RNA sequence: UAUAGUUGAAGGAUUUGGAAAAUUCCGCUAAAGAGGGUGAAAGCCCCGUAGACGAAAUGCUGACAACACCUAGGAGGAUCCUGAGUACGGCGGAACACGAGAAAUUCCGUCGGAAUCCGCGGGGACCAUCCCGCAAGGCUAAAUACUCCCUAGUGACCGAUAGUGAACCAGUACCGUGAGGGAAAGGUGAAAAGCACCCCGGAAGGGGAGUGAAAUAGAUCCUGAAACCGUGUGCCUACAACAAGUCAAAGCUCGUUAAUGAGUGAUGGCGUGCCUUUUGUAGAAUGAACCGGCGAGUUACGAUUGCAUGCGAGGUUAAGUCGAAGAGACGGAGCCGCAGCGAAAGCGAGUCUGAAUAGGGCGAAUGAGUAUGUAGUCGUAGACCCGAAACCAUGUGAUCUAC
RNA sequence: GUAGCGGAGAAAUUCCAAACGAACUUGGAGAUAGCUGGUUCUCUCCGAAAUAGCUUUAGGGCUAGCCUCGGAAUUGAGAAU
RNA sequence: GGUGUAGUGGUAGGAGAGCGUUCUAAGGGCGUUGAAGGUCGAUCGUGAGGACGGCUGGAGCGCUUAGAAGUGAGAAUGCCG
RNA sequence: GUGAAAUUUUAGUACCUGUGAAGAUGCAGGUUACCCGCGACAGGACGGAAAGACCCCAUGGAGCUUUACUGUAGUUUGAUA
């Protein structure tokens, strides 16, 4: 979502994870990963920029 | 769609034409370009417009007329344009902005018979023709230039 | 750079309704005593301009 | 804050090797899986990295203090002030996109030469009226241009004929009186362990013996192609006129990615190289000694057409702001299309010519566009590459030769 | 001592560093050349011209004619007897 | 897919469809039990071209799909060796 | 004993009469001829060396002439400071 640092700073470094925040998603983030895992305020967030 | 499968969509992309490479692909030795000549020198050519040396077209012919700096050009719509809009509603310059239908009004709008209205308007605007004003107002509405 | 439009032409020609070019005519300023009226008449309408002239011309008035 | 630094997590056995970081088992660590080194390819071996900490001294940038400077209203309209050889004009030149033009505006040389608020200049010759300003005195940050140099980095940039002229002691050797011109030349091995001792030989060089995983890795040292020069052999050849092969074929010699096998070949038929330029070439027309490397339609910005995708009587943003040199939203100034005709005034599904409502010209009558990608052609740029004789502008030469 | 838009010449277009009807070097500069040379892989389909007119034009160019690719259109418009 | 019928010389030149080189991304692989490169063979495809095996060699390199190009050499009285 | 050069498409490189871009070692029909060298001569290889200096062209240059065009340094004559 936002200023979730400490969840950022523990998923770096796993070399099968990427970490994005909800205002800088594009289209090669998506395109290249297998899922996506995304909490329920990022879901909504990412609906309101999108419209 | 996986980024080791994409695939562009069918005729959207080709390839490229190298000359000067074999006899055998068409444009080896001169490369498409005949024997010799002023045409066949890198930086060849005649500039546009240019006929050996008899009088081109632009000389044999004589200028005409003159520019006048005070021209006016309006921004007309006809009267199709005008149905798109509820019985009665005051269409004006700045509601004919903002639908888009107008936008650089260059002189003002001037408002076109061609062909049919069916409304209640009172049109705002610069100028009327004779058959737009007066099927405005068969219709049943009003003009007013201004 | 950008595209510079021949001035000559520009001064002579436009550009009508469908694509053409209307013209003015030639022998129209000069001796009228060495042509007949039934010339000098018919020399007064204008005309249009060739598809050979027009296909060597074209990119020079491409923007006016 | 710049200029030194400090500390900084987590692995052992097994197989193949000279040597593991490789393979197979079983573990651990991460706010650190960026990168470099180590006898081959390492998160956990070394240097580092993420994070936390630090400056005696000198230099920079803020903030707040002092000290220095600068800055007031209302009324009156008797009189005084407000940049002079100046503005401006004739003559000659130039600068304005504007080549004297109908030539306003701004400069330079030369001559002539105002007015003073009842004034003076401008609105593209000139005049009248209205409107906007107040020359002939001085200074001023920022937003814009550039990189010899220092720090930290980056690249669908080069990899020793490339990339700087120069990866190496290069503006060097070398060439010229001089100004000036100007190169060639990287690689043993993990570690020098770089061959003690013996034999032939003046030495060079070589053969053993040793080092080493390997010396046919021995310093002319990784790999080691072709031209070119040799040694050994299976088959042919001393009565034969040969662009040198191709098709037919006995004898001899072999035995392969195993199939209608491979090398050589006496003898017989047929047959005037390659490239360029030409009406036309074996050409006694043109080029090439041979082998290897290098060596020629590209990009930026515009214009047009075809194909493709998104929206559709509509389509689309530019500069710029925040953002990782990115995507990823704001931003509607502007551009194209949706209506034409006419030199223009103008009129408008019609308009111009015309006395004409006549005729005719060009338009309408459902009649599709716009942004972006891609390819074909064109324009401006050296514009596919190489090649003159010449022209101009700075400089260096009378150590040769002429007076 | 005299230097290149120049010098010097008992005069020859003679000399000015082995080259002088105008020295040498660097720059404008990748000067210009309607001329000459060169221009690098493959297969499939089609396939010319060497003519007319105008040209300070004649070994260059432009428009038409003759080749190739994509579309549209009523036909029964093309050819041979 | 079957079957018929018709066609398939070619310079300038137009149109179509492919082979090979280097680099980027994503995926799936190989390698001291020996990569690239070099050399030999009597192998495969309609062409450019593709494999497999021996010997040499000592550390890197293929394949698929898409992208980008300093992308192919026998000739210039070419340039260097 | 030492040790170059210009040249060079590859060469197992005869003669006569013809043919042919119209004068052939190489093409046709004949005639002649065992293999490899050394010392000598210059008939041929349109022999080598020098992208004809002769001739014409490039809407190429450069030096020179003049009652060819357009300018100008210098000299002179008037007005004005």
């Amino acid at each position: 979502e936002n200023g979730n640092d400490f969840a950022a700073l523990s998923a770096r470094n796993l070399p099968n994870v990427s970490v994005v925040t909800s205002d800088n998603v594009s289209v090669l983030d998506v395109v290249s990963a297998n899922k996506v895992l995304a909490t329920q305020t990022a879901l909504t967030q990412i609906e309101e920029v999108l419209a | 769609m996986k980024l080791h499968e994409l695939k562009p969509a069918e005729g959207s992309r080709q390839v490229r034409n190298r000359v000067g490479r074999g006899t055998s692909s068409g444009n080896g030795k001169t490369a498409g370009r005949g024997q010799k000549g002023q045409k066949a020198r890198s930086g060849g050519g005649v500039r546009l417009g240019f006929e050996g040396g008899q009088t081109p077209l632009f000389r044999r012919l004589p200028k005409r007329g003159f520019t006048n700096i005070n021209r006016k050009d309006y921004a007309v719509v006809n009267l199709d344009t005008l149905n798109r809009f509820e019985d009665g509603t005051e269409v004006t310059p700045v509601v004919l902005k903002e639908a888009g239908i107008v936008k650089n009004e260059k002189a003002g709008i001037k408002v076109l018979a061609d062909g049919e209205l069916t409304k209640k308007l009172t049109v705002k605007a610069a100028k009327f023709s004779k058959s737009a004003q007066e099927a405005i107002e068969a219709a049943g509405g009003s003009i007013e230039v201004i | 750079p950008k595209q510079k439009t021949h001035r000559g032409l520009a001064k002579r020609v436009k550009r009508t309704g469908g694509g053409g070019l209307k013209r003015g005519r030639a022998f129209t300023s000069h001796r009228f005593h060495g042509k007949t009226k039934k010339q000098r008449r018919q020399l007064r309408k204008a005309s249009m301009v060739a598809k050979g002239d027009y296909k060597r011309i074209r990119q020079q008035l491409a923007r006016m």
